[PDB]
RNA sequence: CGUACACGGUGGAUGCCCUGGCAGUCAAGGCGAUGAAGGACGUGCUAAUCUGCGAUAAGCGUCGGUAAGGUGAUAUGAACCGUUUAACCGGCGAUUUCCGAAUGGGGAACCCCGAUCAUUAUCCAAAUGAGGCGAACCGGGGGAACUGAAACAUCUAAGUACCCCGAGGAAAAGAAAUCAACCGAGAUUCCCCCAGUAGCGGCGAGCGAACGGGGAGCAGCCCGAGCCUAAUCAGUGUGUGUGUUGUGGAAGCGUCUGGAAAGGCGCGCGAUACAGGGUGACAGCCCCGUACACAAUGCACAUGCUGUAGCUCGAUGAGUAGGGCGGGCCGUGGUACCUGUCUGAAUAUGGGGGGACCAUCCUCCAAGGCUAAAUACUCUGACUGACCGAUAGUGAACCAGUA
RNA sequence: GCCUGCGAAGGUGUGCUGUGAGGCAUGCUGGAGGUAUCAGAAGUGCGAAUGCUGACAUAAGUAACGAUAAAGCGGGUGAAAAGCCCGCUCGCCGGAAGACCAAGGGUUCCUGUCCAACGUUAAUCGGGGCAGGGUGAGUCGACCCUAAGGCGAGGCCGAAA
């Protein structure tokens, strides 16, 4: 699954190629990564979608479908950041099949 | 203060503490009078303290 | 103003979904005067509800598990805690104001004390019991009517509804003065059958066994003395088979549509694990979970063991058997059982019974007592269901037994 | 044994076929699944119980507001004022619409800010909505006791609340 203590790599959105850590995950499936932000009116570095209106959620609203964590396949993506105190998870992290 | 600390203290130490915390349990009461330095942390913590020591006192 | 349609509205059906019900199944099963169940009223920085607690008030402590996220449902603002490893999960311990079955007395929660009955009694309540609650089941008593008989006084519904008293997790029954196809069976209940037969009945309508057989479960023993010690009693040690949580746990693949697939299409896989749910639209191979594994508790039913402790001899219970009068009840017939009044035996060189009475066979012996085991319900936990789907289904999937 | 987001079921309109009960197709929409064959199935196919429940039309924009029958003329404020406020004038009530209280109701009292909801019109008004404030006694009342009467305990009656 996806965690907040992990780094993601865009692959489709206009932010394709950008790197960053996962800010937070909502029960909606969307994930906001430290980097994919938008320029508000008074030019305030705050993530948000591009649409006119009053008060709307923050976050650029990224999708786990176009992201890139640890995909077991041939892609253009590269290294990705990932607990350790678990021990058993370290074994999976050591394996080139899981994490 | 944690239960571990109170248990280590002597019977008199728990009394002087309960009393010290009792005297302590006075200073606060000033918000309604218009205070600021009054902290909400110990507001609820102090009542537990004077109680924790009160529980161990009986455990002895 | 007639009629059809178009656009918009009203309205809410329908289609789909559903954190709910309904039903079945397995497991498990009492609480309290060490004052419970229930209720009242507090308690989170703000919180009006619900839930959790209860004035150390949705919390405190210990151990174990677990884990970095956490501070109940509401994802708010403020803000706190956590590595001196919290939250959360399981068990246990400490504390637990006042009122409250509380019983000192009164009382619509407020004020002062062991009230009442009863046993023992150092008669001092001094030492104890009862006085409450709980889904149904169970035992011992009291006991209808409408209705049916297409009227109705027997009968039938009833020995039911309801009422009184009481135990347990189980009760009641029970070791035979029985049964009676027999040179035989042989403690008692329960299930099936035997019978809808025998029997009862304005013999009208209706009512209605048992012996035996096939099964489930099997255990037999105690009341005067003699004697001596392994029944019994008292006490001690103290289980195998477990309860919840966490650990050993594979897995986005390709193309197309789309904001997104749990789509279409193509391919592969799990299976002593072919329930279901979650994840942005129908993913058993995404996540949990299903078979599985391990550790924390409760129960630990039993067994072992100490001191007691065998065994032996004789007898065996009268206002009873039985008879008469008046009733209840039963399938009970002059041949069921029981209550009330009166009368009243013998005694094992005796007596009772085998569905009639009295003399002659067979069987068995009352008028004293105890006794394990074999099914019930369903609050609670879990699972399932070709059940229903929110004018359906429990009245309640939304504050509901609330408005 | 097939169809489907190069889009289904359902719904609306329409074409075709069957003696029919219906099947089937097209367009729009929907936009998630839905069928045919043979076979079994269901709490199966419905306009006509002064039927049950919810909704709705015509009726009607029709009926009704009446002994304390009093408002009127100017002015103020306001985006609006015939019934908010000021002055004057004109009246009602007097055991009474006056004053003080029981029971009961219960904060409805006062102030400030408003009004979407309430006020059989409107409202810048309110006993309306929201946020605060207010009811500081030994001699007031409760608290205490008692009358008709009632209850609990002992006594006595199949049994007993």
């Amino acid at each position: 699954k996806i965690r907040r203590d992990d780094e993601v790599i865009v692959l489709t959105g206009k932010d394709k190629g950008k790197r960053g850590k996962v800010k937070n995950v909502l029960s909606s499936g969307k994930v906001i990564v430290e980097g994919i932000n938008l320029v508000k009116k008074h030019q305030k570095p705050v993530p948000a979608l591009n649409q006119p209106g009053g008060i709307v959620e923050k976050e650029a609203a990224i999708q786990v479908s176009n992201v890139a964590i640890f995909n077991a396949a041939t892609g253009k993506a590269d290294r990705v950041g990932f607990r350790f105190e678990d021990g058993k998870k370290v074994r999976f992290f050591k394996s080139n099949s899981e994490t | 203060m944690k239960a571990k600390e109170l248990r280590e203290k002597s019977v008199e130490e728990l009394n002087t503490e309960l009393l010290n915390l009792l005297r302590e349990q006075f200073n606060l009461r000033m918000q309604a009078a218009s205070g600021q330095l009054q902290q909400s942390h110990l507001l609820k913590q102090v009542r537990r303290d004077v109680a924790r020591v009160k529980t161990l006192l009986n455990e002895k």
